[PDB]
């Protein structure tokens, strides 16, 4: 059915104590505690009777008028006429704050509404009550309000708060007569730092927990028009700060509502820190950071360095995002969820630099004829992918990776794969590169279409021109076109149609 | 651990991508030829060979 | 996002539908023109020169579709009233022609003279004498096999493609003796006209029908559609001294025979294949439009699936359709290799 | 920084006054850049900075 | 259908989450808002999409059926001001704890046990750093702070009774009254 | 047979186990490149 | 499932696979009553 | 390897934060 | 969303308290010993039942 | 009604239940959110710090409150050990999965349960609005993770057809038997063969002793070629031969226990209908019950199912004193 505070839910018996003195008490006393309603409890009791009953005023009823009457007619008493204009609210919250003030705890029946017994049997059940969600909202009122008193309050002042609680007359002789523990008391000038401490916590969760809302709608409807470094420059936000919180409040959200959370997500709004910090950590190693890349030179070394440097840095985005143009590869959502979730490791380690793709496309080859024939086809095929690798004296060239690797290059060099069903097909770029020593850097800013021409940047025929290529110079072209073109015209011996009448 | 990370240790994608098997037997089977007049049983072919 | 395993669901459904990502915007349409007119030829092969009504028949008698089905007009499994040999069971002639082009245009590397095909187009001929004499010299024939000259370079401008493209015209409309097919002239034009439009569809222009038009052969009016007719340069004066001069033969007892099918009736079917291209929203329903329409159902889909594969890229293409294509392993090949080739050919 | 003591030429190697002495007069006898390019009327900047323009600072003012 | 695949056979489906969620709440606030096309119809004046002035931003948030409670750029928090709490993140730790918290996790607190990095140890350092503030704040070099709720209940009888009859915020006020 | 080899990922932005960070100005970080052994008789991962 | 296949002609595949297997299962009990002497084709309801 | 409970956090609860805080247990 | 009735809050303490007193009885049958009042080794908190006047021994 | 994955859980990590939910965690391909729940906390942190090492592909959440397991899984399965844990966790806790279950989530228990028991959990069920499958799993943990154990499903048969996905990562004969509780009848059926086939087993190697058989390999051979083989006997010939060549060596532990046997024999015979003040004459199933009894009456019930031939003749000789007590 319906559960909530009201009417509290039936809960397991075997659940672990939340206070520290329920994890000692004895079983025998454990056993010995009733089920009981909230309420039935005296601290519950008193709660209800004063301090929710007049939280429930506020609410429409009939009564309201008639215990207003009365707690305005006191508060006129307490302060003359000043009060009458004071309104009902400010009225139920005075007498509100008032009666939590004059909460007192000792004998039950000697005028004390309940013991300290009771009160912490009625913490410990309502700190027992609470799931995830209420275990959280506890901690950010401590967090909130506690806190800050625990970190401007000494040790003597909390002893001497404790002292207060229990309320034992001999306890707290005890403890007033010692001279030390009178002057080592603190002063309400110093506690005054207590305020400023708690405005800045609250106005850290503040930020949270309102300008996540907002954020997070302007991000989740236009991220292209509200980048996350857009949203903090117009909010004053931390850049990286704007990112937590958004991630924090989908991942929120997510466990709140009980759903796997979308694991993308931190991947999508740290893609550059992801690359850069996630790694897998062994157990007692100590690890460093790579303050650089390589050993290159600097470009403010040489003036045209630092012009290629300042182009290049022109041409490269600042920050890239999901939606930016590099990322127009991912037509569907087939695509986008691949990219995006368990394989972007990968995905970002097959090239560096960011283009409009992650590999190359694969295409097959055609198998040699068998003059043996059906009597040697099941040979070419088994249970393992054959992967073979040209090398020699103008292949394995690190340096040249780049041009060797170049589909447009006459010699490049040639990878096969033979199937287990005997299909002849060409590599992938991963499966090229893996051939090479290996490269584990990536480029997250420049992007080549961005690139500046006319201004500066002109390429000309002229300079292409000066080697001069000739065709009755050179004929090597000529051998490789004549190479390239078919041949079966050969066994024909001008090329007309044929004639049928 | 740390609440936010699917795969809290982080383990490589290629670790977690999957491995294909396929048989011989299926590539090709193997056929048993029955014994011959020259070797009618596994004796004599043993003490053929 | 993921679903339990279960009924061994294979992972890819072809061979290229994964590796079609890694491409390009106008790598995908290059390769989209060719392997779109590829799938279009081979579905409506099989209703190869059936009527209208023939069409509306079949589609009427295979009126039980269980919800899942492609539609029956496509790929049909009517008993074949040809029962061609190896190769033009699953297509037809203009296509084996399309095809050799496109493969010596991939051994090619760039741009090639028409000398590289005109070989084994003439031992296609002769090994195919039928389907030469009945699909020879018609502009159906020759815009299905030019259709894929702007895939050498995009970026051309039309001069330099109607140049290029001239070369391959003549050959294609060089009657073996002296015939003196009439018409050539008008033939070229609306050749260029269809290339204009599918080089604007492969560069992605804004309403690439309507540029075409715009920047279409004077006296090709009759080709757009009704409504773009209108922006066709109008007849040149040239033009009609040339049809006065063909007129004062006074030679009526003399007619062309390589013309089978009339360029009137070519210009009609190309105007319904525009058209249909033009208002298609996706390449199946342009494949089932073009062959609902009848006649020669197999240019009339490698006109309208290639229009539509350059102006929707590859991926646009339904993977089961290419998987149902019979030779689309080797054509999905070739073209990868042109797509890669074209923007840095070896001799220049 | 890095120091290396020999005191094999001492009389008596093992003497910490030695090694401190030793230590204290190289500190004594250190310039620092600001010193060095005072002294030779150069910035402090362009003598261990790989900056271009610094190419300029060691020519011949003409 | 739903719960049957391609062959027929019926599949598992996930069990339809709190209508009241939060999640379901974004869910269908992004489904049922104007599409991200339709909130300017004009750019910006130069070059950059609008949308960054706090006008543009309001009227989005009002197209999308929000309304912005930080009206005003000054109506943010702006956290930079904070004097104190980076002092105590730079030097000890993150003060708040749960100001972080998936479910139950990344929580930054001390120890149960105790010892040398037990709530004693943090809260006497915590102190420590509140109590150089303080000297800073009585040699003049940070204002004089506000009345505390506790500084109030620890204050005289006559203190407390004369700052509630005067409203007085701080303790220069006091003086005046 | 329990895990003992293997420890929680680096989360986002963390600090190195010597304090360093990639924020702002690399001058509050510590190069660590010279005490490494001169020569290794292989090849590390790094 | 091919491609390209009908949901009429996957039928007529089972189809024919189905009259394979009537044949095969009717030759393999012939092989067994041959083999054991015993009466398996009990149920000759299917011709 | 055991998980940090942080039972000690609630201890600071039993401390009658009313007398001095005025009430701060509610919203405020 | 229900009233906060208070006359029908009180049915399995009867019957848990029913129970403790049957127990009781044999124990008091029996002079056994519930817990040690006095803070102890098992009981370093003290905990203690409260003296009751109406409550029988 | 949003786009997401399914919420599986597994309560229970005893012996049975660690495999299971290392098969989902390695066989799901982040197909599935896999929740695991357990009475301690360290038991589930451990089991989930060993499939994130040896490499899961699916992220997974603890639980210790089935409050928290019913509100976060779309599909529950247990695999606990006894029947009287199995009943608290689905009936008699005020967090009960069963009686807290939400319209449409689907529980299955592989524990071996009472007919009785497995009615009143689909009737509970039912009123809930939820669906339940009882599946009383066969075989030894190293089949499990093998993935070749046995099912036998009864319940709602659209509920099997879905949740087969789901059983086929942890089971390669899944049998839908039918309504609720045949999967409790044929396990109990399974268990009294298996019961009567090992004391068939053991006898059969006692008197092969006493002829003088002097090996077991050759005897079991020519036991599978004719037609007295069985799976009881092939499983444990070497342990018995051994057991009756030394007397004096106790019989080693084993997941199938004497205990567990006869506490299923027991279900199943409170199970078994009654013709009035007599009960049902099984001589061979009373025989086994007895000797079973009489091992485990020796401390022996925690070992193997093959100590049952050290007392034959002590259940045979207790059976002649309770049967000439009234003589």
């Amino acid at each position: 059915p319906q559960w909530d505070l009201w009417q509290s839910r039936p809960r397991s018996e075997d659940m672990d104590e939340a206070l520290q003195p329920f994890m000692d008490m004895p079983k025998s006393l454990k056993d010995r505690r009733y089920d009981i309603p909230w309420w039935a409890n005296p601290f519950g009791a008193w709660y209800l009777q004063n301090i929710l009953s007049l939280e429930l005023l506020k609410l429409k009823s009939k009564t309201n008028a008639e215990k207003i009457a009365t707690y305005r007619s006191y508060m006129r008493s307490l302060a003359s006429g000043k009060d009458n204009t004071m309104s009902d609210d400010d009225v139920i919250r005075n007498i509100i704050k008032e009666r939590w003030k004059t909460l007192e705890f000792g004998d039950r029946n000697a005028g004390y509404p309940c013991t300290f017994g009771d009160y912490i049997q009625f913490l410990n059940e309502w700190f027992k009550s609470l799931d995830e969600e209420g275990m959280q909202r506890l901690r950010e009122h401590f967090d909130r309000r506690i806190r800050p008193l625990l970190a401007v309050m000494s040790p003597v002042d909390i002893l001497w708060l404790e002292a207060l609680t229990q309320n034992s007359p001999h306890n707290k002789e005890q403890l007033q007569r010692k001279i030390a523990f009178q002057t080592s008391l603190g002063t309400p000038e110093f506690f005054d730092m207590s305020k400023r401490l708690r405005y800045e916590i609250n106005e850290d969760y503040k930020v949270r927990d309102e300008l996540g809302p907002e954020l997070f709608a302007l991000w989740s409807k236009a991220p292209e028009r509200w980048p996350p470094e857009r949203l903090s420059k117009m909010y004053g936000l931390d850049f990286t700060l704007v990112r937590k919180i958004l991630v924090w409040h989908h991942f929120k959200a997510c466990y709140d509502a009980c759903v796997e959370p979308d694991w993308s997500l931190p991947k999508r709004l740290f893609a550059l820190e992801w690359i850069r910090d996630v790694r897998a950590r062994k157990h007692g190693l100590f690890y460093g950071k790579m303050r650089f890349a390589e050993q290159k030179i600097t470009f403010y070394s040489d003036r045209f360095l630092f012009r290629d440097l300042v182009n290049r840095r022109e041409a490269s985005y600042a920050n890239v995002w999901e939606m930016d143009d590099p990322y127009r590869f991912l037509q569907t959502e087939q695509d986008y969820e691949d990219y995006w979730g368990d394989n972007y490791d990968v995905y970002r380690r097959m090239f560096p630099e960011m283009i409009g793709r992650t590999g190359e496309p694969v295409q097959q080859y055609g198998q040699m004829p068998i003059w043996a024939g059906p009597h040697r086809q099941h040979a070419n095929k088994s249970e393992h992918n054959w992967m073979f690798a040209e090398i020699g004296v103008n292949v394995g060239h690190e340096a040249l990776k780049k041009l060797e690797l170049d589909p447009t290059n006459e010699k490049r060099r040639r990878f096969v794969i033979r199937q287990p069903d005997g299909t002849l097909r060409s590599a992938k770029m991963s499966e090229m590169r893996a051939w090479y020593w290996k490269e584990e850097w990536a480029d997250f800013r420049f992007w080549a279409p961005q690139m500046e021409w006319g201004i500066e940047n002109t390429p000309s025929q002229e300079q292409y021109q000066e080697h001069v290529p000739d065709t009755t110079d050179a004929d090597f072209r000529k051998q490789r076109r004549i190479q390239s073109r078919p041949v079966k015209w050969f066994y024909e011996s001008e090329v007309r149609w044929p004639d049928v009448i | 651990p740390h609440k936010s990370y699917k795969y809290t240790y982080m383990p490589d994608p290629r670790k977690l991508a999957p491995i294909e098997t396929t048989q011989r037997s299926e590539i090709v089977p193997q056929s048993i030829r029955p014994p011959t007049s020259y070797v009618p049983n596994h004796e004599t072919f043993l003490e053929r060979a | 996002v993921a679903k339990l395993q279960h009924n061994s669901a294979p992972t890819t459904l072809n061979f290229y539908e994964k590796s079609f990502q890694q491409l390009s915007d106008v790598q995908q349409r290059q390769t989209g023109l060719l392997i779109g007119a590829a799938v279009g030829d081979a579905a409506a092969r099989a209703l190869d020169g059936y009527t209208a009504e023939e069409v509306a028949a079949v589609a009427a008698e295979s009126g039980s579709l269980q919800d899942e089905d492609e539609d029956p007009v496509v790929f049909a499994s009517v008993t074949p009233r040809e029962h061609k040999s190896g190769l033009l069971r699953h297509h037809s002639y203009t296509f084996y022609l399309f095809s050799q082009l496109l493969r010596v245009m991939a051994t090619s590397r760039g741009d090639f003279p028409v000398q590289y095909v005109k070989n084994e187009w003439v031992a296609t001929a002769r090994a195919h004498p039928d389907c030469f004499v009945r699909e020879h010299a018609s502009l159906l024939h020759v815009l299905c096999i030019t259709m894929q000259l702007p895939v050498i370079y995009p970026w051309a401008d039309d001069s330099t493609l109607r140049e290029y493209a001239s070369g391959f015209l003549e050959f294609l409309t060089e009657t073996p003796a002296e015939q003196a097919v009439a018409s050539r002239e008008d033939v070229y034009a609306y050749t260029n006209s269809v290339l204009g439009v599918a080089l604007r569809c492969l560069q992605s222009n804004p309403d690439p029908y309507r540029n075409a038009a715009f920047m279409a052969a004077p006296g090709t009016a009759h080709v757009f559609p009704d409504d773009l007719a209108l922006y066709c340069p109008p007849a040149l004066v040239g033009s009609s001294h040339s049809r006065t001069e063909e007129l004062s033969e006074t030679d009526s007892e003399t007619v062309p025979l390589f013309p089978a099918r009339l360029l009137e009736s070519d210009v009609r079917v190309v105007r319904e294949c525009l058209v249909v291209a033009r208002g298609a929203a996706s390449f199946a329903e342009g494949i089932k439009a073009a062959i609902h329409l009848g006649g020669p159902v197999c240019q009339r889909s490698l006109i309208v699936g290639a229009l539509l594969g350059a102006r929707m890229g590859v991926r646009r293409i339904p993977i089961s359709w290419l998987s149902a294509t019979y030779d689309h392993v080797p054509l999905v090949t070739l073209a990868l290799q042109v797509a890669q080739w074209s923007w840095n050919p070896p001799h220049h | 920084a890095g120091c290396r003591i020999n005191l094999k030429a001492t009389n008596n190697p093992k003497s910490p006054t030695h090694t401190v002495e030793g230590v204290f007069e190289a500190v004594k006898a250190l310039r620092s850049v600001s010193e060095i390019a005072a002294s030779r009327g150069k910035v402090p900047h362009s003598l261990i900075y790989n900056i271009y323009p610094y190419l300029e600072e060691i020519r011949r003012r003409k | 259908r739903a719960d049957v695949d391609a062959e027929g056979n019926s599949i598992l489906e996930p069990l339809a989450v709190s209508p009241t969620s939060t999640l379901a709440w974004w869910e269908k606030w992004k489904r049922e808002t104007v599409s991200k096309h339709e909130l300017f119809t004009e750019e910006g004046a130069d070059g950059t999409p609008k949308g960054e002035t706090f006008e543009e931003k309001n009227e989005a948030l009002r197209m999308m059926g929000i309304t912005s409670s930080f009206q005003t750029k000054d109506l943010v928090p702006q956290p930079d001001r904070q004097k104190l709490l980076p002092l105590i993140r730079r030097e000890e730790g993150e003060i708040a704890g749960s100001l972080w918290a998936m479910d139950g996790g990344e929580l930054s607190y001390p120890k149960d046990g105790g010892g040398p990095q037990g709530w004693g140890v943090r809260l006497w350092r915590e102190r420590q750093l509140v109590k150089r503030e303080y000297q800073k704040v009585l040699d003049g070099y940070r204002p004089v702070p506000q009345l505390s709720t506790l500084g109030n209940s620890v204050r005289t009888a006559g203190d407390q009774l004369d700052i509630e009859r005067s409203g007085a915020q701080t303790p220069g006020e006091l003086s005046d009254y | 047979h329990a895990n003992t080899q293997y420890q929680h990922a680096w989360p986002l932005l963390s600090h190195d186990d010597l304090g360093n960070s990639d924020q702002s100005n690399n001058t509050k970080n510590i190069m660590y490149s010279m005490y490494m052994p001169k020569r290794n008789k292989g090849t590390a991962p790094w | 499932r091919y491609p390209v296949e009908r949901h009429s002609a996957h039928e007529l595949r089972f189809v024919q696979a189905r009259e394979q297997l009537l044949q095969r299962s009717f030759d393999l009990l012939t092989k067994l009553e041959k083999h054991y002497g015993e009466r398996l084709l009990l149920d000759r309801a299917l011709l | 390897n055991e998980a940090e409970k942080h039972h000690d956090l609630h201890m600071f609860y039993t401390l009658a934060w009313w007398k001095l805080g005025e009430g701060i247990f509610g919203v405020d | 969303n229900k009233p906060l009735l208070f006359w029908g809050t009180g049915v399995s303490a009867v019957q848990q308290a029913l129970r403790h007193v049957a127990e009781d009885a044999e124990r008091k049958r029996q002079g056994l010993l519930l817990a040690p009042p006095y803070p102890c080794a098992e009981n370093p908190w003290g905990w203690r039942l409260a003296k009751d006047i109406l409550d029988d021994n | 009604a949003i786009k997401r994955s399914l919420n599986v859980g597994v309560v229970g990590m005893g012996n049975m239940g660690v495999p299971i939910a290392r098969n989902l965690g390695f066989k799901a391909r982040s197909a599935m959110y896999l929740q695991i729940h357990s009475r301690a906390l360290s038991k589930a942190k451990r089991v989930c710090d060993d499939l994130s090492v040896d490499g899961a592909t699916c992220a997974m959440r603890i639980h210790d409150r089935y409050s928290t397991m019913t509100k976060w899984c779309d599909v529950i399965v247990l695999a606990l050990a006894d029947v009287k844990a199995s009943r608290h966790a689905l009936l008699e806790d005020n967090e009960s999965l069963i009686m807290n279950a939400r319209k449409g989530q689907i529980i299955v228990d592989h524990t071996t349960v009472d007919a009785e028991t497995s009615r009143e959990c689909a009737h509970e069920a039912a009123r809930r609005g939820a669906y339940f499958l009882d599946a009383p799993m066969s075989g030894s943990p190293r089949a499990c993770f093998n993935g070749q154990l046995l099912l036998m499903v009864g319940g709602d048969a659209e509920t099997f057809q879905k949740m087969l996905p789901i059983f086929h990562m942890y089971a390669d004969n899944v049998f839908h038997m039918g309504e609720s509780g045949s999967g409790t009848a044929a396990k109990m059926i399974s268990q009294a063969l298996v019961a009567s086939h090992n004391a068939a087993a053991a006898e059969a190697l006692s008197m092969a002793h006493a002829l003088g058989i002097e090996d077991q390999s050759k005897l079991v051979q020519v036991l599978d070629a004719s037609w007295g083989s069985s799976t009881m006997l092939r499983r444990n010939a070497p342990l018995l031969q051994d057991l009756i060549r030394n007397p004096d060596k106790t019989p080693p532990t084993s997941a199938v226990s004497v205990d567990r046997l006869l506490s299923d024999l027991a279900h199943l015979d409170a199970s078994l209908p009654k013709r009035g003040g007599e009960d049902e004459p099984f001589p061979v199933f009373d025989a086994a019950l007895r000797s079973l009894a009489a091992a485990s009456d020796a401390g022996m019930g925690d070992r193997d199912l093959a100590s049952v031939v050290h007392y034959i003749e002590a259940g045979e000789a207790e059976l002649r004193n309770r049967t000439h007590v009234p003589l």
